[PDB]
């Protein structure tokens, strides 16, 4: 019912979540790597910000998927559910943060390499929620499975 | 860092008092802290120390100041020239002229054995001709590489005017690499020769229609003289009141006239072009990487000068007393100079006085802001003691 | 029935993503090809990357269709629909993102030849996504082949 969805949802949201932030910020590196292709590891880091979102994300969905196969009811499709969007908004919005910073940080990343660290640190302020979205899940998994149950 | 690339030694040049203490470290000397404590121990110090010469006075010192702040610009827009110039040609490496020996000795060495070097110039001269000096020196030697590199422009485009016509494409292209009397006519009366630029389609059409396109045509006078790879050159005999109505029917056709006609003296001028050309640009090409090499060490010798002279003669101005200031050159190893220039601002600053000292440290080479740039030339900021940066 | 939209999600969007890919590198190479015409090959890259998405997503739906009965369940249902999204929609995504980075580092191929494959190590970064897609829906497939059991 809503528990597949669940799944579903935490796919679809931290995928797209993740693209946006690569995107964003991939257009403004490539272009900023020919004025000094000493940036090249600088850069790549803003990048790898987005790359571990998803990473989480498939340990809560990885768990609903052995929960489920069996025909369930009410109880632990709302509960799969709520665990699926919660990786998934995470996913979405953090994502969808660093992609913002992440770009016009190349700027600060090429001018400045000592505010570098502090670069970073608006990116790792989006991270926060990764956290949030993926330990409130793993708590509501194991809860969720009851089977059955209007 | 990572705001600017150095992959060859960089240099600051300070003088100091030789009374001077560091506050960076205090019970240190300025010559043994250079060597020990500056950038992790890793600084090489080297001599750079130069002796009085003669000052008009106190008056006098004033307006050499202005002077050699000048000519040190100027100088140093030159020798960016010549090292731009050898750079750009690629037959002299790009990856030197910044850590590139002069007088075959590595430039930090060049440095350590620069106590005031003699070439035309002595420290029993006064320091308002050696100022004038070097400078003129300085211009005439650029002067030089200027003129050089403009006449190796003027020949490039005269190699490639020529070798058009001696093989290239119809629009200009005109013969003598073809010469025999078997496609041309010379001492005649009647006779003519136009020679027609055919698209190679067209090739067929022409070979049908010429003999009829014009009235009085030498028939079997269809020879392909030369070819390129769109157009094909043909040469027809005709009469010379008929040469008008040829060239005229022929554009109506989609042909393209060449005009020209069959002269021996023509001939032989179109080959001599093409030879003096090439002659000349091969001349010049090694003329001017011989010359600017010997230009180049002349320059950095008289540069070098003006910095020694400039820094001291600075010291003398600002601090007064003692006579001899002690003048050392650190030469920097790459990615460190931002370390380098703030251990200095912080032990010396002081003593050139609480006014002086400014914060805006931190260095931007890009185009984004000019902020952050020290010179004692502009009001934003100043240096708080006698130092200046070379970048090479 | 929810079978149906499973190989429907799965087929429709990932396939979308792998032209999103294509078409946006292809309009960076052809402007590069006639500056440089012998970096080809390194243009080529890119281009291929984006296309082996899909031909996961297509080898999901063929079992999905197996798994679908005439018994009709809503929850052994709902898993092949959810089956589906997830191989889609994050297919589509990778896509979106990679055509974006490789148009951008393609003037990174004219400029700097030599550090290539500094703009591959920023595109390959959202194949993890795929990968995440993948590995879910798999699973989810394997559990609802059962031919909706009611």
């Amino acid at each position: 019912f809503f528990g597949a969805i669940g799944c579903a949802s935490a796919i679809i949201f931290t995928s797209l979540g993740a693209a946006y932030g690569t995107a964003k910020s991939g257009v403004g590196i490539c272009a900023t790597c020919v004025l000094r292709p000493d940036l090249l590891f600088k850069n790549i880091v803003p990048v790898i910000m987005a790359g571990i979102i998803a990473i989480y994300g498939l340990v809560v969905s990885v768990l609903v998927c052995y929960s489920l196969g069996q025909k369930q009811a009410l109880y632990t499709g709302f509960i799969q559910l709520g665990a699926g969007l919660s990786v998934g908004l995470s996913g979405l919005a953090a994502g969808f943060a660093i992609g913002i910073v992440g770009d016009a940080g190349v700027r600060g990343s090429s001018q400045q390499p000592r505010l570098f660290v502090g670069m970073i640190l608006i990116l790792i302020f989006a991270e926060v929620l990764g956290l949030y979205g993926l330990i409130v899940a793993l708590l509501l998994n194991s809860r969720a499975t009851q089977d059955v149950v209007c | 860092m990572a705001t600017a690339l150095y992959t060859a030694n960089d240099f600051i040049l300070i003088s100091l008092p030789q009374n001077a203490q560091p506050v960076t470290a205090p019970g240190s000397k300025t010559d043994s802290w250079f060597n020990e404590t500056l950038i992790g121990g890793r600084a090489f110090v080297s001599d750079f120390k130069i002796p009085e010469f003669k000052i008009g006075s106190l008056d006098t010192l004033i307006v050499e100041s202005e002077e050699l702040s000048k000519v040190d610009n100027q100088i140093g827009a030159s020798i960016g020239k010549i090292i731009e110039i050898l750079q750009g040609l690629n037959e002299t490496s790009t990856n030197a002229y910044r850590t590139l020996p002069i007088n075959n000795m590595p430039v930090p060495e060049y440095l350590e054995n620069f106590q005031w070097q003699t070439r035309k110039f002595k420290l029993d001269k006064s320091i308002k001709d050696l100022i004038t000096l070097i400078s003129n020196e300085s211009s005439q030697l650029d002067a030089d590489v200027r003129a050089t590199y403009a006449n190796y422009n003027s020949a490039k485009t005269n190699l490639a005017a020529a070798e058009r016509k001696k093989t290239g494409d119809l629009s200009v292209r005109s013969l003598h690499d073809i010469v025999k009397p078997e496609d041309f006519v010379l001492n005649s009366e009647h006779l003519t020769t136009v020679l027609v630029a055919v698209p190679k389609s067209l090739k067929s059409d022409f070979e049908k229609s010429y003999e009829t396109l014009s009235k009085n045509v030498v028939p079997a006078s269809a020879s392909v003289i030369a070819e390129d790879a769109e157009y094909v050159l043909f040469n027809v005999h005709l009469f010379k009141k008929n040469v008008q109505e040829f060239t005229t029917a022929a554009r109506e056709k989609k042909f393209i006239p060449r005009e020209f006609n069959y002269s021996e003296e023509l001939i032989d001028q179109l080959k001599k072009e093409h030879d003096s050309a090439a002659s000349l640009e091969q001349s010049l090409r090694v003329q001017l990487v011989r010359l600017a090499k010997t230009a180049y060490v002349d320059v950095f010798i008289n540069w070098f000068h003006i910095k020694a002279l400039r820094v001291y003669v600075e010291s003398v101005l600002r601090y007064g007393l003692p006579p001899h200031f002690n003048i050392k050159i650190i030469a920097v190893p790459p990615k460190n100079l931002s370390k380098c220039k703030s251990e200095l601002i912080d032990a010396f600053g002081f003593l050139g006085g609480n006014a002086f000292m400014k914060d805006k440290k931190g260095k931007i080479n890009k185009q984004d802001t000019s902020l952050h740039q020290y010179a004692s030339l502009v009001d934003t900021e100043y240096e708080p003691f006698v130092m200046y940066i070379i970048n090479l």
